């Protein structure tokens, strides 16, 4: 049947020829663009799906925004001008609103041969753009093909037709192979089969002359696209109604077990964690369609943070306790192609087959493969933890309406927020396993530093304007982020790259404490600063980072007085925090301030020590 | 106007530190002059016929000229952030006649109550009626330092497009457009302001004998074009009123005495209303 | 201002022997001594009291 | 608890929900377990053995 | 498929928990009310 592409619609690009894979994208830090063969083609899709969506958008003005950018710099000194950045600042912020105007009404219109379109990055939210005046990483005489949040005038495409079938006008089909070529650099978009060293298996993406063809194969439709509907391809919380508990997946005993965690806040729906999300997907015929969620259809639940499926299969060791109920338990499985992971959607209310699922509705799982129903039980997993906080899930064949679910959605931004946090874990241990070795170079300590910036901003809740990052003062900082940063683990990875230079592994540190005073180490200076200043944002009015980084006290003590700023980070901690002070004090602490008072006397220790008795 | 939008340079480095010849038109520019006012003199005395054939020809493809000269004023004096008081950066010593020209050539597709262009102009895609009422409300500079006369034509250019928008027609499909761009204020403060350039510049004498371009003649314009505008905007109506208590209204006294409606018929049997 | 601090609310374990080397008439003269600038005498000032 | 002919303030009963799924203002489905509330008693009605 | 509850509608009530019965009555003359455990069930009606 097939029908024609829209404004609005989310797509996937499929490239074919001399090399063949899904254009996808190696992280939120990271502003490269990848093709995987290896990860899967059109009958098997990658495991990692949701990377590889683009959203079709109209054209966007940019050129208020190309005035207020392009000379932003400071490159002169007079006294005539702020009067017109408020002005057109305010222009360029009328140029926003009346882009995002256009694009809601052009919204739903067909996409014909020979019109200009930009490209979306769901997961990113970032323009597909190319730079005519940079070449290419791996390829010399291309261009380079990046990510861009706001975009620019290379995040122009043309669509063009590969097939002689089509021609200019003529309205685009869905599973048509096309062209797409910028409009201010001329080279269609290639597939380059130049492999990544640092990840295997990544060819790179670039601009140039080829005869590559970009396959497009629908995800979703426009009319679709609704944020009141439950659809494919979103993030929810399964979170049970009479239990009051959140259904999670965690690792114990070297094997995953999913549970209802015995959620002791007072609060039902306040246990946010990143164990806890889940990935719904709608089963269809076509591998690579997401499509709506209807009251009939077909269920699937992927974990979010393992990416295992949720499945239940008879239970191996209660199958033993019925010859000395519960006929089978809930498992995740790797794999979810199989009859096994697959569940039926079942109303709380009269509510029509064919309707729309809404967002947020109580509803009951029935497993339907053995036409069971989804049940809570008491039996702990933990049988031999004294405080047993994993309950065992389990299926019945009687169905009631005591045991059910809400689907609590999660809002986009909360998860490109998780992702951004894992990528800067991942990068920032990476960076600290280097450095503890003393074999970096220049590009790489620049990442660490905009790296460094970026987390700032990120905990900070704020947006760069070009003014101080180590001197910034903000409002009360973003709560939930500051979880993220605690939980995501990016405080050990700061802890780890702050002991990184210091560190010996039988050759000798590869810096001294106290030759940070040379003019060659002043971005070392600069990274241990933003260290510090990412540490006192992190535990600002919030307990549990506070007790988190108190344990560090003893670490944290003795690089005092090398002007890293570890004295606003430790004053921060020691003044608005009672009870930490009381428990995480001893005598090893005031002897060090004590020592620290004999050789290099000072009234400032004097002062911290005689601040943390009151 | 591909090539205005490309090499158009606005420094912007003069633009983000500071208050806490070159580049002759192109040829493709400078042969605009002619076939503007080419297409002016298509137009004069009023030819209807030539007047509606140069927006639908009734051709297998239509070109509408007037919309793209519509288009060629709104990107040559700066688009839409040109219209939020950025004109002053945007027109030079060098574009002064094309601009001019531009306006004098709309202002002869509108005279004459040609309905369908005069709909057309104000009910365009693009926004070159707010770089209009810009030109009229906002100042020049540095134009306005040193070239007097240059600004004071094209605020009478753009004073004379604006009451040929509102020619002859009392209906609120146009009207309720320019009273949303500019506010009934800003109206009234530039009808004050033009009095006292042209009481100061009159009382100097040396042959002010009733000049074309003479801040009394533009402020008179504007006066015109918020009478014609005040039908659908009972709060104008109020402000227009004169011998209120807040000084300055002499101004308002003195171009509400000069000012005269008639009440003609048409050769067609329809009445149309004149202010003068 | 570290002994003022550490002698605060009713603390005897260092009363009992910091106020054994300064006296009140110490004190009082450092109190009087107007050649010493402001910031320690207050610094005795709260320390006595 | 007994019947009266033409009823009295004791006749009159909160429909509560018994489940957490089912909040105020939730229309009332059939076959769900509810609780029975008097509004001048405020004792749920006991079914006792 | 089910459906809401209206004014009007004609109902019994159902005891669950410690006690499970219909809710009745003893007869016109006696105004008390009784719940009859082994009379029947949501299966069996009495
Ligand atoms: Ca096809
Ligand atoms: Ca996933
Ligand atoms: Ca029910």
């Amino acid at each position: 049947m097939s029908s024609f592409l829209h404004i609005g619609d989310i797509c996937s690009l499929y490239a074919e020829g001399s090399t063949n894979g899904f254009i996808s994208t190696l992280g939120l830090v990271d502003d490269r663009c990848v093709v995987q063969p290896e990860a899967g083609d059109l009958n098997n899709p990658p495991k990692k799906f949701r990377d590889c969506l683009f959203k079709l958008c109209p054209m966007n003005r940019y050129s208020a925004q190309k005035q207020f950018w392009k000379a932003a710099k400071p490159g002169a000194n007079s006294t005539t001008d702020a009067v017109l950045l408020n002005k057109l600042h305010h222009a360029a912020d009328l140029e926003k609103k009346q882009n995002e105007t256009e694009n809601r009404k052009l919204l739903g219109t067909v996409i014909q041969y020979g019109n200009v379109i930009q490209l979306l990055h769901l997961k990113s939210n970032k323009y597909l753009t190319v730079n005519k005046r940079l070449p290419a990483l791996l390829e010399k005489n291309a261009m380079r093909v990046t990510l861009d949040e706001a975009g620019n005038e290379g995040s122009w495409f043309y669509i063009q037709p590969f097939y002689k079938l089509r021609s200019i006008g003529d309205s685009v089909v869905i599973g048509d192979k096309v062209v797409l070529n910028p409009v201010n650099a001329g080279q269609p978009l290639h597939a380059s089969s130049h492999q990544l060293v640092d990840n295997p298996g990544c060819n790179e993406v670039n601009s140039v002359n080829c005869n590559t063809s970009w396959k497009i194969v629908l995800f979703m439709k426009w009319s679709d696209n609704k944020d009141d509907i439950l659809k494919g391809g979103d993030v929810v919380r399964l979170f049970h109604a009479e239990q009051e508990k959140f259904l999670t997946c965690d690792e114990h005993r070297k094997k995953q077990h999913v549970f209802l965690r015995t959620t002791g806040r007072q609060s039902a729906t306040s246990a946010t964690s990143s164990k806890a999300l889940w990935e719904v997907e709608v089963v269809q015929h076509d591998p690579c369609r997401g499509g709506a969620g209807y009251w009939n259809s077909l269920f699937r639940f992927k974990h979010l943070a393992t990416g295992h499926y949720l499945a239940a299969e008879v239970d191996p060791d209660f199958e033993e306790e019925c010859l000395e109920k519960m006929v089978y338990s809930l498992v995740s499985v790797p794999e979810g192609n199989d009859i096994s992971s697959i569940f039926e959607l079942d109303p709380t209310t009269l509510r029509g087959g064919d309707s729309l699922v809404p967002r947020n509705s109580y509803v009951r799982l029935r497993h339907l493969c053995t036409n069971t129903w989804v049940h809570s039980t008491n039996i702990p997993i933990d049988k031999e933890e004294e405080k047993p906080v994993m309950l065992k899930i389990g299926t019945s064949p009687l169905k009631e309406d005591k045991e059910a679910f809400a689907i609590v959605p999660v809002s986009p931004a909360e998860v490109r927020d998780l992702d951004f946090a894992n990528d800067a874990s991942k990068v920032l241990g990476s960076i600290a396993g280097k450095l503890e070795k003393g074999t970096i170079t220049q590009n790489e300590r620049r990442s660490v530093t905009k790296l460094l910036e970026d987390l700032v901003y990120f905990v900070t809740g704020g947006t760069n304007s070009g003014q101080d990052v180590l001197e910034v003062v903000f409002s009360k900082p973003n709560r939930e982020r500051q979880k993220l940063m605690r939980e995501q683990n990016i405080l050990k990875q700061i802890f780890k790259l702050l002991q990184a230079p210091f560190t010996d592994c039988g050759d000798g540190p590869m810096l001294r404490l106290e030759e940070l005073g040379d003019q060659r180490h002043a971005p070392f200076r600069h990274i241990c600063r933003l260290c510090y200043r990412v540490l006192r944002h992190s535990q600002q009015d919030y307990r549990k980072n506070q007790e988190y980084i108190a344990k560090q006290f003893g670490f944290m003590q003795k690089q005092i007085g090398y002007d890293v700023l570890a004295e606003d980070t430790i004053t921060a901690l020691l003044h608005n925090n009672r009870k930490l002070l009381e428990k995480h004090i001893t005598a090893a602490e005031i002897d060090t301030f004590v020592s620290l008072v004999r050789k290099n006397r000072e009234p400032r220790f004097l002062d911290y020590l005689s601040d943390l008795c009151v | 106007q591909q090539e205005i939008k490309a090499t158009v340079t606005v420094n912007t480095s003069d633009l983000g530190n500071k208050k806490k010849d070159d580049l002759e038109m192109s040829a493709v520019i400078t042969i605009m002059q002619p076939i503007l006012r080419f297409l002016q003199l298509l137009c004069e005395n009023h030819n209807r016929d030539l007047q509606n054939f140069l927006r639908c020809q009734n051709n297998k493809t239509n070109y509408n000229l007037v919309c793209e000269t519509l288009q060629f004023l709104d990107c040559i004096c700066g688009s839409t952030t040109g219209g939020l008081g950025l004109l002053g950066l945007y027109i030079n010593e060098k574009n002064v006649a094309l601009i001019n020209q531009t306006l004098e050539s709309l202002t002869e597709y509108c005279q004459g109550p040609c309905h369908e262009n005069q709909n057309c102009i104000a009910t365009h895609e693009s926004n070159g009626i707010d770089i209009i009422t810009a030109l009229i409300l906002n100042d020049i500079n540095p134009l306005g330092k040193k070239r007097m006369d240059l600004v004071l034509e094209l605020k009478n250019n753009a004073s004379k497009l604006l009451l040929a928008i509102m020619e002859s027609r009392h209906d609120s499909e146009n009207a309720e457009r320019i009273l949303y761009n500019m506010r009934p204020k800003e109206l009234v403060e530039v009808i004050k302001k033009a009095y006292m350039q042209g009481e100061v510049e009159f009382e100097d004498g040396e042959n002010g004998e009733d000049g074309a371009a003479s801040p009394r003649n533009v402020g008179h314009n504007i006066y015109i074009l918020a009478h014609q505008l005040a039908r659908h905007n009972k709060e104008l109506q109020t402000m227009l009123k004169p011998g209120g208590q807040v000084d300055g209204d002499e101004a308002l006294e003195f171009y509400a005495k000069h000012t005269a409606q008639i009440e003609i018929v048409r050769l067609d049997r329809t009445m149309e209303q004149i202010v003068f | 201002n570290l002994f003022a601090r550490m002698c605060l609310d009713r603390q005897y374990l260092a009363i009992n022997e910091i106020s054994g080397q300064l006296d009140v008439d110490l004190i009082l003269r450092c109190m009087s001594d107007e050649n010493l600038p402001y910031d320690l005498r207050a610094s005795f000032c709260r320390l006595m009291l």
